[PDB]
């Protein structure tokens, strides 16, 4: 009766994934992940200037190296016992919020509209599966293809709101321990604003109400892929220079409760990871990376992350569900008048069609429309002149550790130094939570089980295998570093 | 109109999202009429098996005549298991092996970016994984196709751009064998075209003056004084940014902060620390 599908690769994604699943009586019963590339900068960082991980770090990925960078920078301050001024805290946030943008208008469509939308007779948009059950109207499928083409445009436009004070992108040369490099002119101001508003008309008039439209053809997809129902925030986004308030707060929702996050509770596991057995169950800040490409049973470059034990998800869904902001004024009036559902903040969505395949591409085109306003206000309290940078010594002995949250979900970096060097250096990222294999004990990581369930009517067209885990925007890259 | 397969191997992905970002007015033409890009892991339609048979059946229609572009290092430790790129019909098939399938084949190879060029930071100290520049790659197994480098952590969209347009036009006034030949001719000693690659950053410079005048500023945010006291490397990079600069033309990494040789061969290693001369 079973039937194993593989696929590999899982294209429209970021980097090397292989998916493997069980299918019976047309679902998928069993599913295991399997991150293939491997390039190990834990190891590389050592013995380094401190100073240059801002840099070596982000080319884990080329997609979110905004998120690493900003990762390294407060890991860095830490360390440095450095005091980024209030102006630079900001320039960082417009830096880093511009990528936000960018990532999720660059998922959406250019990664993942193709799982709902027929592009034209052309490569690389065929040829794909005969029946790929793209199921949009003539009018509305055309209205994805017109924004996808007019997306590349808008992802590009962010690029530049990122460059204007990041230097270049990808890879910004902008953040660094102390700050930020480049102070905020008025004309260069007027050139983010004005860059932003053309990216927000997008958001609003096209991103938003085609995620919802295309969706409510697709009801079917809120009612599969809820996995664990179990998400982490760790916090981003600075909003006072005390380290309190924050865009996004951290906290931890599982079994239908909402916690605090303790960082001191996480442990990776790597028993169905290609790592030396004796690494496994470590903290960060006593983390080993030492790889054993030839360990038998093992799947996954991707270590296997746990919370207290548990199995999370991270992402726009996990912040939105954690933080429970207002819903889009016009995700509001979709979700009444094409699925007749009254709602005001994140959470009245339900638990089951929050954590669900479609629900996770609503979470993010919510969030997208969030960061706007966040990007607005920052663009108030921005001054224009103010120093946005401290020049601190490199410390002999020294640790520091990065909490922010990349596009995908959470990320950390730690480091220690010693000899004004680093001594180690550990990397927890956003799809290392998602895309991870098992833990040593047997339990599955998110996407692994969020597949279960997932209908496969037609074994020759397993589509909703890679929609499923599209809808998660996994980036192996920076899974497995 | 000939296939280009877009070949990931350790990359970042950064090599793909750069090009996404160019203005190049031949941009659009380049991917709908004079190319088919036929496999990218990034963006095609297709996925699994069934994007590798695709990718093989083309390059047997088309053999000789197909492109290749890489990004990312090559990884030759543990059998090349440090990158597995895809399966077909349970055959797992390292960037190792796809390399020495696909590499015989095709008319020509443009490694893109620094990794893929010269190793880059897969490659760097403290890696484990026997990162290989495709050109090393490629001649330690016998394969003598043709390989132009495209360097840069990312390159920027037009030197990618604009050396397909350089090949373009050369292979058009004398065919497919003559062209390749007369981009050879344009190649520096480390296989990077000339017309992006020929000058070097630092005798470009806008604040060329103030390094003679021994002005150097001491933090990044002073934008009056020469950067190299704050570890710029433009004195050893070549490179056009000075003058196109990047992302539509809004900053570029001397103005921002320093330049870090992101292009040159030893990135990162021989140009490291990063912020120290
Ligand atoms: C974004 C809200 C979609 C809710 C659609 C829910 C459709 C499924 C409801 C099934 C309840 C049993
Ligand atoms: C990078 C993936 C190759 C596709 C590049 C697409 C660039 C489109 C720009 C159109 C304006
Ligand atoms: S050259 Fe740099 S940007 Fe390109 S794949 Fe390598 S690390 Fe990424
Ligand atoms: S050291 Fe850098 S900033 Fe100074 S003149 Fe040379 S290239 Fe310009
Ligand atoms: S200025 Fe230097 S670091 Fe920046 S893109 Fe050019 S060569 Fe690379
Ligand atoms: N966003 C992003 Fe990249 C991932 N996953 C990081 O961190
Ligand atoms: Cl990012
Ligand atoms: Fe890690
Ligand atoms: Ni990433």
């Amino acid at each position: 009766g079973r039937t194993t599908i593989a696929i590999d690769p899982v294209t429209r994604i970021e980097g090397h994934l292989k998916a493997e699943v069980v299918v019976e009586n047309g679902k998928v019963v069993d599913a295991r992940l399997s991150g293939g590339m491997y390039r190990g900068f834990e190891t590389i960082l050592r013995g380094r200037d401190p100073r240059d991980a801002s840099q070596i770090v982000q080319r884990i990925c080329g997609v979110c190296p905004t998120a690493h960078s900003t990762a390294s920078v407060l890991a860095l301050d830490e360390a440095f016992g450095a005091k980024v001024p209030n102006n630079g805290r900001i320039t960082r946030n417009l830096i880093f919020g511009a990528n936000y943008l960018q990532s999720h208008i660059l998922h959406f469509y250019h990664l993942s509209a193709q799982d709902f939308v027929q592009g034209p007779d052309t490569a690389p948009f065929v040829p794909r599966f005969p029946k790929s059950d793209l199921r949009l109207s003539k009018e509305l499928n055309k209205a994805g293809v017109d924004q996808y083409i007019e997306a590349l445009e808008v992802r590009r436009i962010c690029h530049e709101m990122v460059a204007l004070f990041g230097g270049r992108m990808p890879h910004v040369q902008g953040q660094v321990v102390g700050g930020a490099t480049e102070i905020p002119t008025k004309e260069k101001l007027v050139e983010y604003a004005a860059r932003f508003k053309k990216v927000r008309d997008f958001v609003e008039q096209k991103y938003v109400p085609v995620v919802y439209t295309i969706g409510s053809k697709y009801k079917d997809m809120f009612k599969v892929g809820q996995g664990f129902k179990a998400a982490l925030c760790v916090g981003a986004f600075p909003l006072d220079n005390s380290g309190k308030k924050h865009l996004f707060m951290p906290g931890v929702y599982a079994k239908g409760k909402d916690m605090p996050f303790d960082p001191s509770k996480i442990k990776e596991y790597v028993k169905y990871s290609w790592f030396a057995e004796e690494t496994t169950g470590l903290n960060y800040k006593e983390g080993k990376t030492i790889p054993a490409p030839d360990k038998a049973g093992a799947y996954s470059f991707v270590k296997a992350p746990r919370y207290d034990g548990l199995s999370l998800e991270v992402g726009p869904l996990a912040r939105m569900w954690v933080n429970n902001p207002e819903l889009s004024p016009v995700g509001k009036k979709l979700l009444k008048d094409l699925f007749g559902i009254s709602a005001k903040k994140f959470r009245d969505l339900g638990e089951e069609a929050a954590f669900s395949l479609m629900g996770r591409h609503v979470a993010r085109a919510e969030e997208t429309y969030y960061m706007l306003g966040a990007i607005e206000g920052w663009l108030k309290e921005i001054k224009a002149g103010e120093d946005t940078v401290v020049m601190p010594a490199v410390p002999a002995s020294a640790e520091g550790t990065g909490f922010t949250e990349a596009p995908r979900g959470s990320l950390l970096h730690y480091v220690k130094v010693k000899d004004s060097k680093i001594d180690n250096y550990q990397i927890v990222s956003a799809s290392l939570w998602n895309c991870n294999p098992r833990d040593d004990m047997g339990q599955r990581g998110a996407v692994e089980e969020a597949l279960i369930g997932i209908p496969v009517d037609d074994i020759q067209n397993p589509v909703n295998v890679a929609r499923l885990i599209r809808a998660f925007d996994p980036x192996l890259g920076c899974a497995v570093h | 109109r000939p296939p280009v397969f877009w070949l990931q191997g350790q990359g970042c992905t950064g090599c793909s999202v750069t090009l996404l970002n160019s203005v190049h007015p031949s941009i659009a033409d380049v991917l709908l009429k004079v190319i088919s890009l036929e496999f990218h892991p990034t963006v095609m339609a297709w996925e699994g098996e069934h994007a590798i048979e695709h990718m093989r059946k083309v390059a047997e229609k088309f053999k000789g005549k197909f492109f290749l572009v890489i990004e990312g290092s090559v990884p030759v430790e543990a059998d090349g298991k440090y990158c597995i790129i895809g399966e077909a019909n349970h055959h797992e098939i390292s960037m190792v092996d796809a390399l020495k399938e696909f590499g015989p084949n095709a008319a020509a190879v443009l490694a893109v970016g620094t990794c893929a060029a010269y190793g880059g930071i897969p490659a760097a100290e403290g890696s484990e994984t026997g990162a290989t520049a495709v050109s090393k790659f490629l001649g330690d197994n016998g394969i003598k196709t043709p390989v132009v480098n495209i360097p840069g952590c990312p390159p920027h969209p037009d030197w990618i751009v604009g050396t397909v347009v350089l090949a373009l036009d050369a292979i058009k006034k004398n065919g497919l064998e003559g062209g390749l030949a007369e981009v050879v001719k344009v190649l520096d000693s480390d296989g990077r075209p000339t017309p992006f690659f020929g000058r070097n950053i630092h005798e470009n410079c806008p604040y060329l003056d103030k390094y003679d005048e021994g002005v150097m500023s001491a933090t990044f945010t002073d934008k009056v004084g020469c950067r190299y006291d704050l570890g710029c490397k433009g004195p050893m990079t070549m490179a056009d940014c000075f003058e196109r600069k990047w992302n539509g033309g809004v900053n570029w990494c001397v103005q921002n902060a320093v330049c870090i040789g992101c292009v040159e061969p030893d990135f990162p290693d021989g140009k490291s620390p990063f912020y120290q001369a």
